[PDB]
């Protein structure tokens, strides 16, 4: 009868708040340093949202004196000695409000300098439903940013700065709940503790956002490969292989929980793509997920010439703009070494394209990762000296990179005309 | 920030905005139909001819049809139920099946009257209770 | 219920008077503020007509 203490007296303060918050706040840290590459290191800086809430939103028109700037910019990017960041990962939740929309207008500014991709997650409160699995009701959501209530969002996807934000949707569960034959409690040597239940039924036992993953891809499409070409797809990039599901015995025989929050179906993959949100897509009951899409918050535009076209689709794909940073991590990083050295405009592009060389092709491997070694396609530079400062330059590079697969119409029909022989008059 | 960041002795930038000229969706081909269609029974039709916001029949002609409060209370001679006054035929059309001599009975109450009896009455089951066998 | 009050209590200052003309008279101050270009410094000089 000591159990049934026990089964009261700690499942009071794993349900209490405030402790449960914690959880949420460093299962989700597990997750991305569960891999542990070759040469990734992560770093963390706990901070509160609305301690940032405040920077940005007092130094929106004065980034470079925002706290946060200097201390990824001008700090470790910027400085000799100083290592770089790379793709800062939000563990935040943004709704539509007027003032979370500062706050990615403040990271952009700070990632669009500094270079590097801010992603994160953002609420079901955006939609404008109580429950995100609610969202598969909704047709299009092309048709739904054209209501007035999406204007401010709208504004903010027209900015630079936000072909650097890439905002996921869905959440996959981070923890089991416990139970004695599903998920038991790690008792001790002696202390019976392997009895102990919990209580949760619908929808509401711990969350964790994509972004994680989504993240937790990059790295892995780092190790492997170079570049960030492996984070779509389910042949190449986002795959995510075995994800922490749930089952549960309510009356039938152990009727399992699908581990995302939303079952998303194949034109909400697309449909989503538009809105400038990554959706975190599950295949039914393979408790697995995958990226298809991989968009930033950027307007995607149309145009009527072809060309012009075709950059606002590249402009706002994420993956790209991930490995046109990493050759700014190149330029200011590695010529700083010969700053002082004679050099000429003819050196200069010589420097910068020897070593970009290596990553342009256009032949294809077998296999995506054998390929996606070369992310870009080709490459120009055009460095130039100016007049009047003689030992400044300026220089304008410009990249393809390998276009990705994003869909198909087909048009199937019995022609009977291909062949003649069989049904022609002459016969 | 309008303030602009201290220059490096590299500043890097990565240029992200593009001009042009926005696209227009193709024009579908509208078709203007006029006709007295509601004999001056509608929503639409019983405003001003200065106010007539014209319909679209995005849907079908069913629900577009239904979308218009098409009623009518004309009198008829009567042949059901009893007491006087003639049948009084009053019902809103919702479909355009609705005027196929079938749907009228199920709509108008004093013909249901009967349609009601051909239900429990011709249902009788005088084959299996004739249908005996010892 | 104390959400009926609210909605009643601001709801009396939002539509007043006076507080809505200062509302008309700085929201179209925002507007042309949004873009902030390159080279565009825009100025202020708060006058009664």
């Amino acid at each position: 009868v000591i159990d049934k203490l026990i089964d009261l007296q700690v499942n009071s303060i794993i349900s209490n708040d405030e402790f449960r918050a914690l959880e949420q706040e460093w299962l989700k840290v597990q997750e991305v340093c569960q891999e542990d590459y070759d040469n990734v290191e992560v770093s963390i800086l706990d901070v509160k949202k609305e301690e940032l809430q405040y920077d940005f939103e007092r130094n929106l028109y004065d980034i470079s004196s925002s706290d946060f700037f200097k201390k990824v910019y001008v700090s470790e990017f910027d400085q000799y000695g100083g290592e770089p960041y790379g793709a800062i990962l939000g563990l935040y939740n943004f709704e539509n409000t007027t003032n979370d929309i500062i706050w990615l207008t403040g990271m952009g500014m700070v990632a669009k300098n500094s270079h590097a991709p801010f992603i994160a997650s953002i609420d079901k409160s955006f939609f404008g439903v109580k429950d995100l699995s609610e969202i598969t009701h909704i047709k299009s959501f092309e048709a739904l940013l054209e209501h007035p209530r999406y204007k401010e969002w709208n504004d903010f996807r027209n900015l630079d700065v936000a072909a650097y934000i890439g905002l996921t949707v869905g959440d996959f569960m981070l923890r089991q709940p416990y139970n004695p034959e599903n998920n038991p409690v790690q008792y001790k040597l002696m202390e019976g503790f392997n009895e102990f239940v919990d209580y949760d039924k619908n929808e509401s036992y711990l969350w964790g956002p994509a972004s994680i993953h989504l993240v937790k891809n990059m790295m892995r499409s780092y190790d492997k490969t170079r570049w960030f070409q492996y984070i779509r797809g389910v042949e190449s990039g986002g795959y995510v292989k075995n994800l922490v599901a749930c089952v549960y015995d309510n009356k039938g025989i152990l009727e399992t929980k699908s581990p995302l929050n939303v079952l998303f179906a194949d034109y909400m993959e697309l449909s989503l793509a538009n809105i400038g949100l990554i959706p975190f897509v599950s295949e039914k009951g393979t408790s697995n997920a995958c990226f298809f899409s991989v968009n930033s918050a950027k307007k995607v535009e149309e145009f009527v010439d072809g060309f012009d076209s075709a950059n606002s689709r590249l402009i706002a794909n994420l993956s790209y703009t991930m490995c046109i940073s990493r050759i700014s991590h190149y330029i200011k990083c590695v010529i700083r070494d010969k700053i002082g050295s004679i050099v000429d405009v003819e050196s200069i592009q010589k420097i910068l394209s020897d070593w970009i060389s290596e990553f342009v092709t256009t032949v294809y491997q077998p296999t995506p990762l054998e390929m996606a070694r070369y992310p870009f396609r080709n490459v120009s530079i055009e460095v130039k000296t100016i007049p009047g400062k003689p030992g400044w330059y300026s220089c304008k590079i410009n990249v393809i990179p390998h276009i990705q697969f994003e869909g198909m119409n087909t048009t199937m029909t019995i022609d009977t005309r291909l062949e003649p022989e069989l049904f022609g008059t002459n016969n | 920030a309008k303030n602009k960041i201290p220059n490096s002795r590299l500043m890097i930038n990565y240029e992200t905005n593009v001009d042009g000229v926005l696209k227009k969706k193709e024009l579908p081909y509208r078709v203007l139909v006029v006709g007295d269609l509601s004999k001056g029974r509608s929503v639409d039709a019983k405003k001003e001819f200065a106010d007539r916001e014209v319909r679209r029949v995005n849907n079908g002609v069913d629900r577009v049809l239904e979308e218009m409060n098409i009623s009518f209370d004309f009198e008829a001679p009567n042949f059901v139920s009893k007491d006087p006054s003639n049948l009084k035929v009053n019902y809103r059309i919702e479909s355009v099946k609705d005027f196929r001599p079938d749907a009228v009975a199920k709509k108008v109450p004093e013909i249901r009257a009967l349609l009601e009896m051909k239900e429990i009455l011709a249902s009788f089951a005088k084959d299996i209770e004739n249908n005996r066998n010892l």
